[PDB]
């Protein structure tokens, strides 16, 4: 009998193999602390192997033997560089975006904010501004442009119908979701579980792509979870709650030893609540990309409703050639002075005619 | 049970510090190797390294000894300084230390390492030509290219309740019982009376089953909560059964112990 | 066997010798309180001395003998004036700034904010405003203009890539860094260790610079660490946390007995949190150098994006000659009326022509 799951080590030194729901389940497979010690297994590690039905007085199946960890033979787990020990650098491997149903969005992103491997990015938009649809477009574009990259879609505290739509529209990439019907605790628990899985995969030199809707809602859950910290930050945020989300986001990085962790998440702003704005400003100093969407552009029904001037990456030179760098510089110089909505209109009209590279010519 | 000074030496080692190990303090100390007696670490140190006797040299005053010169107990290491025990007097930049040891100059590679304790015949340097014919620790001083085997041969150290519990576990009872049977049935009352006095507890343990290996305390259970009640008297004052007043202190005790064992080993402090 | 490090005196009167990582390390060397008492030695003092392998039951090697303290014989350590007893005065000796890859940045610094030895300085800019790049330029220009001075770079709560880029771009100068992945305790510990090392060096009449990226993040760590203090300052700042950064920055001073500590640090403003602004205004009264960078100038890609009008020193006369003082006074008079971006574009045009002395000519 074979079982599989993702390793979750308990405080007691033994662990369990989890399902896709990312929570304790009846059919989780017990993993003795021993196996963990011999194989140097770590939280989030994907474990597959033969198991046996639990003996009398046992409530969960026990892993008789381990076969493969993270889809590879266990021996390499004993000797491997730890994720924390991996050198963080810039993403030196740009990812071109193109999605058939709306490639305007992909080309505008490429002309506004290029993508690399190991990316620490963020999209910032008020409610109802294409942030969710934009994330869907990026997901579809990546699942057409970088199939090699493990695409995990994480949806925290968001609309269930959107979860169903993305699950159906993600063509099989791991969609992990925890709607707003869940308490903050479920959100956070799924958070560390997915995150550790990703870091364990990257430990093996893999490229992992994370598309996280509602990073701000995750920060809200962390704040609801921080037990006191004592004082409260400006706006009603907790001083120490944001440490965890910061660590989550800063985990994204490029590795000179192979593999990368690229996290792109959705941020909410102009909500009239100081929590959101403080969270955004806090995350901006940690992320390498901001991409801004304007509520007024959405009001006029112009998509993608991107605020071009505020949007951009850092170290575009490392993701684009000299020609593309100077072209984007020219395009921003031309567009720098224009009003948001009308600038986006001219950009769409100019990109609607043809593809971006031939738009250059 | 442990044939001990049950009253004095018991707490003496439990609270004051005394080295004890059974295997071999083979090297001499005025009396030959001791087998299970406890010692003060001052003499165990002086033994540890032969006999180093360091004496300052007045400034500008050159010593009357050489760097690798054998100096005997009582010899003047300098115009005013007088040695107190034999060995080789070594220079210090400034002073002279006569370390009780036998000297073996080397002109070839050294064969013993400063620190190793070598037996008579063991090679010190230069291969089989420079050999140690003295038990004890070795100092290979390239200062004059010699290997000095101090008489200080391998004698280790132990202390406190850990050594206590070790000896506990280090004892097999039926051996003691047979010996005590001899000590009563043959000998006269003066000694066999106490022999049987201990043999009685020996019988208690042996026939009782359970080992004394847990005779001492290492995992202290913690009273159930209400059993030492904390009752609210009024207005905020708390009336607590004194057990907690001690539990708290115990916790603090153990906590700082953990901290210092993680932080650093100030041996006086640690004790 | 020889060992070396910087002294960290424990509460117990004995100390340890540390490595560049500025943390408890397995290779640290024990130092008995006795030795400290003979050599009157102090925490942060650099100690070199022959050591021996630790005996049985010893976890750390023990320094058998002290050979050199702070690169000199221990004797002077017994007899020397004490750092806190050193007379604090103005920087009375200029440091000219010139770096080949961008002479314009050092140029505008010299024409706006010249740097003496013992300088208590600050550069104030929003995120993404040439602040860190500017600090890199100052580091390189120092390493070309003042190679004799012990150049120390400190990076707190900042981005790993910046760390590595400075390791390669500092050309071996002692840099101590602690990215944002580390907790504030690590940051505070490392900062105080380096602080004390620097004070010990200046105690021997030495010249030092601390290039501290993110002094505000260091203040953030101080706030997070200060246990209560009771009342909280407006903006979310703790009152007694800032005492430590205030002392830390105030350490920079000019010494009439030789040597001096200069500290140039990077400040964040216009970040949307009262906390950053309160820190800025609080440090501004202790520092002698404020150099302002404008976000709008960066948006136009005009560099260095310096806000000329807000920038300046205090006591230029002690650091500049009469001709240079009147040159810069004429310049500022010309320049008060112009707008930030226009002033910088025009200044870059005028300065791109010739050396600054030839610019005056
Ligand atoms: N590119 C687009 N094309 C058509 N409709 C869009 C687009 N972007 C946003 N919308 C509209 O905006 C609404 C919500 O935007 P979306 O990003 O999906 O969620 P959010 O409310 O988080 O922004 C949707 O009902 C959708 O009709
Ligand atoms: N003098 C300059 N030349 C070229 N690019 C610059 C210059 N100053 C700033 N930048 C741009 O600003 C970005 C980051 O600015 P930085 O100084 O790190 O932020 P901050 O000023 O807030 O510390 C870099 O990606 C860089 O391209
Ligand atoms: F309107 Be969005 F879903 F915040
Ligand atoms: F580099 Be900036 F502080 F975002
Ligand atoms: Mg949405
Ligand atoms: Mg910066």
């Amino acid at each position: 009998r074979l079982v599989k799951g993702y390793l979750e080590i308990s405080q007691d030194g033994y662990g369990f193999l989890t399902e896709n729901l990312h929570n304790l389940e009846s059919r989780v497979a017990i993993v003795s602390a021993g196996l963990i010690k011999q194989y140097a297994l770590r939280a989030g590690d994907y474990v597959v192997g033969q198991a046996r039905p639990p003996r009398e007085n046992e409530r969960y199946a026990t892993l008789l033997k381990v076969e493969a960890v993270n889809n590879l033979d266990p021996e390499a787990a004993k000797n491997r560089p730890r994720f924390d020990e991996l050198t963080p650098q810039f993403p030196d491997r740009q990812i071109r975006l193109e999605t058939t149903p709306d490639e305007l969005s992909t080309r505008v992103i490429d002309l506004l904010a290029p993508i690399g491997r190991g990316q620490r990015g963020l999209i910032v938009a008020p409610p109802k501004a294409g942030k969710t649809t934009l994330l869907k477009k990026i997901a579809n574009a990546v699942l057409k442009n970088e199939p090699d990259i493990k695409v995990i879609v994480l949806l925290i505290d968001e609309r269930p119908e959107e979860v169903t739509d993305f699950r159906e529209s993600v063509q099989g990439a791991e969609v992990i979701a925890s709607t707003f019907d869940e308490p903050p605790q479920n959100h956070i628990r799924v958070a560390e579980f997915v995150h550790e899985r990703a870091k364990r995969i990257v430990e093996e030199g893999g490229h992992v792509m994370i598309l996280l809707d509602s990073i701000t809602r995750l920060a809200r859950a962390n704040n609801l979870v921080t037990p006191p910290t004592g004082r409260t930050l400006s706006g009603g945020l907790d001083s120490a709650a944001l440490y965890f989300p910061k660590r989550f986001l800063g985990a994204a990085r490029n590795i000179r030893g192979g593999g990368s962790l690229t996290i792109l998440a959705t941020a909410l702003v102009e909500t009239g609540s100081r929590m959101d704005d403080v969270i955004f400003e806090e995350f901006k100093g940690t992320g390498n990309m901001e991409l801004h969407l304007s509520r007024r552009l959405e009001e006029r029904r112009i998509f993608p409703a991107i605020d071009i001037l505020k949007s951009g990456t850092r170290r575009e030179e490392l993701l684009l050639g000299e020609e593309v760098t100077h072209k984007m510089w020219l395009l921003r110089k031309v567009l720098a002075d224009m009003d948001p909505a009308e600038a986006m209109e001219m950009l769409l009209a100019r990109l609607a005619r043809t593809k971006n590279n031939k738009e250059f010519l | 049970l442990l044939d001990l000074s049950a009253t004095e030496l018991e707490q003496v080692l439990y609270f004051s510090k005394y080295i004890v190990l059974d295997p071999k303090g083979a090297i001499l100390n005025g009396v030959p190797v001791e087998k299970r007696q406890l010692l003060t670490d001052e003499e165990y140190r002086e033994l540890r390294y032969g006999k180093q006797e360091t004496y300052p040299l007045p400034p500008g005053v050159d010593a009357l000894v050489k760097d690798g010169e054998e100096v005997v107990k009582g010899q003047e290491l300098a115009p005013g300084v007088v040695s107190r025990l034999d060995g080789v007097a070594l220079y210090r930049f400034a002073s002279i230390l006569v370390v009780k040891a036998r000297v073996y100059p080397f002109e070839d590679d050294v064969e013993v390492s400063t620190g190793d304790r070598v037996a008579p015949g063991d090679v010190l340097a230069d291969g089989g030509k420079v050999k140690s014919d003295v038990y004890g620790r070795v100092e290979v001083d390239l200062v004059r290219n010699v290997v000095r085997v101090v008489e200080s041969y391998d004698i280790d150290a132990r202390m406190g309740a850990e050594a206590i519990q070790q000896l506990l576990k280090e004892l097999d009872l039926e051996a003691l019982e047979k010996e005590l049977l001899e000590e009563m049935k043959h000998p006269s009352r003066a000694r066999r009376a106490k022999a049987r006095k201990r043999l009685e507890v020996v019988r208690a343990f042996l026939d009782s089953g359970n080992r004394p290996e847990w005779m001492i305390l290492e995992a202290v259970p913690v009273l159930p909560p209400d059993l030492r009640p904390m009752v609210q008297v009024d207005g905020g004052r708390f009336a607590t059964s004194d057990l907690n007043d001690l539990y708290r202190r115990l916790i603090n005790r153990n906590n700082r112990l953990k901290k210092l064992l993680a932080q650093g080993a100030p041996e006086i402090i640690i004790r």
